[PDB]
């Protein structure tokens, strides 16, 4: 009953494998270590799917109603400079 | 394959440098900082520029000074389209009103995120012709800090093409 998703950060794909009763914020984790995006910690970024909804986090992977081939993007809340 | 951090050497087209002189340029003018990004290609341990990127952003005060801010959608937008593209975020740019440098808060809330990239500061709102000794440039490492990249080492690095 695992779930394949493939997260994309900065442009680059990952597959992470799931297990339903686990929330987002756990797949957040491995995307961002499995593509060494480092520079901001992992609270820093949100999902968002391919139609452009955010995500809820906290919410167990089950709960959304992925088919097994989804993609979702994981981008940085804010960049600032200065 | 080669990880980002791995590159040793970048080829900058001289188009990509003029592109990021004029934003940074254009906001100075009124008193702002800009924010600039070089995208493109990577070649296991070299990495090919192909384009500058001007995020959308906004221009704050501060207390100490002056910041630019690059908004959540924009770094969506920029996400799905490197990924459409198949280009690789290697290097943000930004100045300074004065000395260049990179602040506590240029180490806190970075756009270029990967092990390996770069972080240029551009000093006097760029206001004299873009030099790679004149910058004061920084590199991603591991544990997520950002090292100074000494200007010799910054040079043997980053060839300029025409
Ligand atoms: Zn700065």
């Amino acid at each position: 009953g695992k779930i394949e998703i493939i997260v994309v950060v900065n442009g680059q794909p990952t597959q992470v494998e799931a297990n339903p009763n686990q929330p987002l914020h756990v797949v957040r984790t491995k995307a961002l270590e499995n593509t060494q995006n480092v520079a901001q910690p992992p609270d820093n970024w949100e999902f968002k799917d391919e139609a452009g909804n955010l995500l809820d986090v906290d919410k167990k992977i089950g709960d959304f109603g992925f088919a097994n081939t989804v993609t979702l993007f994981l981008s940085l809340k804010a960049g600032v400079a200065g | 394959m080669t990880p980002l951090e791995d590159v040793r050497t970048v080829a900058l087209p001289r188009d990509c440098v003029s592109t990021v002189q004029a934003h940074l340029r254009s906001v100075g003018q009124q008193g702002h900082a800009g924010m600039a990004l070089w995208v493109g290609v990577q070649q296991d341990q070299h990495f090919v520029i192909a384009e500058t990127v001007i995020p959308a952003q906004r221009h704050i005060r501060t207390s100490d000074g002056v910041c630019v801010m690059v908004p959540a959608e924009e770094l969506h937008r920029l996400n799905v389209w490197l990924y459409k593209r198949g280009l690789t975020l290697l290097a943000q740019i930004h100045s300074h009103p004065g000395r260049a440098y990179h602040s506590t808060t240029d180490d806190a809330y970075a756009v270029a995120t990967t092990i390996g990239c770069l972080s240029l500061v551009v000093p006097n709102f760029a206001r004299e012709p873009f030099d790679l000794a004149r910058v004061a440039a920084y590199r991603l490492d591991a544990r997520a800090n950002w090292n100074e990249v000494p200007s010799a080492a910054l040079t043997r690095m980053i060839t300029i093409t025409s």
